[PDB]
């Protein structure tokens, strides 16, 4: 890193895109899987 | 700023004793400390910040503690950089303060006009802080100089100024041990008052002990009595403004750069480091110290007026970091450490 001193505003706006653009939630197979290992 | 500036600095760089001349024009009213002259010789010069990408602040500021038994020059010092290095303030833990530590929006009493009084670092932003009786200052002192050195930048919100103003600061600090007097049975963190992430990031610790000597008191005290005759009123190394014009040039002009220093025994150096300290109680080396080892080898190549880092400027930063790092370390554990390091020390 001292000798040799995605982009960060690309990945920046793309975090923003993501939060305004998509709303994830998940399916009911996802939640049974997920209440077997809860358990 | 000036011309022949460059003639002057380049010829007498080019006699090569010029590290060993600059630590002793260093401090020319004490005695003794030749370690804390070289080490404050490489916080005065300093390294080179860069930022691989726009995503690493890694800094080119080494900062230093002096942490002494009372009576052993560390105002003395403090104010000798103070006098020295442009764009310095002076600050006090206590309140008896000059310039403070944290940033306040007020009316100024002397204009009567609403000024911004950012703080004692941001007004050093280049050049330095210097926080003499660095054991004491106020809580909110502490959490203002903590987030200093760790963001680099003072973050006020107090009336509707949400604004964060940069402090690039190289802080040189003084701190007295708890007691009033050194112990070398305890480590350096748990006998000095300063919690373990400020005692962390100076790039320099150094020790101060006041050993009762024969030779040492004997030298010291004629010394004081010689100045104290000297400046009697009847009676009314490089030069000081030289350094200066030294300190600026190589501090902006001049950036040596590496790619010349043997990288495996670094990262062997590091792993043997590492793995002798292996053990319980036994807070290692870690990349911490090899980033300040780093720091210091620029430090050292600027101290030459170089334009590339060599191996010898690596073994000085070695040996700097290394006898910071022992001293740090409690008796025994140092001796250890001393004993099978010395190999480098020696240099
Ligand atoms: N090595 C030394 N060379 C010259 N003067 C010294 C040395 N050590 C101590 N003194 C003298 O000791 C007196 C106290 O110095 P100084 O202001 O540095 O105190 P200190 O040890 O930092 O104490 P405190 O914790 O109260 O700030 C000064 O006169 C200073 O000249
Ligand atoms: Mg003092």
């Amino acid at each position: 890193l001292h000798v040799s001193a995605i982009d960060l505003a690309k990945l920046k706006k793309f975090i923003a895109y993501c939060r305004v653009k998509c709303g994830p939630r998940l399916s009911a197979e996802a939640a049974e899987k997920l209440k077997n290992r809860y358990i | 700023l000036t011309d022949e500036d460059v003639k002057m600095i380049t010829s007498l760089s080019k006699d090569q004793q010029i590290g060993e001349k600059i630590f002793a024009s260093i401090a020319p009213s004490i005695y003794g400390h030749e370690d804390i002259k070289r080490g404050l010789a490489l916080a005065l010069f300093g390294g080179e910040p860069k930022n691989p990408g726009g995503k690493h602040k890694v800094r080119g500021d080494i900062n230093v503690l002096l942490c002494g038994d009372p009576g052993t020059a560390k105002s003395q010092f403090l104010k000798y950089i103070e006098k020295v290095s442009s764009r310095a303030i002076f600050t006090t833990g206590q309140g008896a303060s000059a310039v403070g530590l944290t940033a306040y929006v007020q009316r100024h009493p002397v204009s009567r006009e609403w000024t911004l009084e950012a703080g004692a670092l941001v007004l050093a932003d280049r050049g330095v802080c210097l926080i003499d009786e660095f054991d004491k200052m106020n809580d909110q002192d502490r959490t203002s100089i903590h987030e200093a050195m760790e963001q680099q930048s003072i973050s006020i919100s107090k009336a509707g100024i949400v604004t964060s103003l940069q402090a690039r600061c190289t802080v040189i600090a003084a701190a007295n041990p708890i007691g009033g007097r050194y112990d070398p049975s305890l480590t350096f963190s748990e006998n000095v008052d300063l919690t373990e992430p400020i005692i962390s990031r100076f790039d320099i610790l150094c020790v101060v002990r006041d050993t009762v000597d024969p030779v040492q008191d004997e030298m010291l005290a004629r010394f004081v009595v010689g100045s104290h005759v000297r400046h009697h009123p009847s009676n009314k190394p490089l030069p000081q403004e030289v350094l200066k014009k030294y300190i600026i040039y190589a501090k902006e002009r001049v950036h040596p750069k590496l790619n010349q220093m043997d990288q495996d025994k670094v990262a062997k150096m590091y792993s043997d480091l590492r793995k002798e300290s292996m053990a319980t109680g036994s807070i290692p080396i870690t990349v911490r110290h090899i980033e300040s080892m780093i720091r210091m080898a620029e430090a050292h190549a600027r101290i030459h007026l170089r334009d590339y880092v060599i191996e010898d400027d690596v073994n000085m930063a070695i040996r700097v970091m290394l006898e910071s790092f022992i001293d740090t370390q409690k008796f025994s554990v140092m001796r250890s450490m001393r004993k099978t390091f010395a190999r480098y020390l020696s240099f």
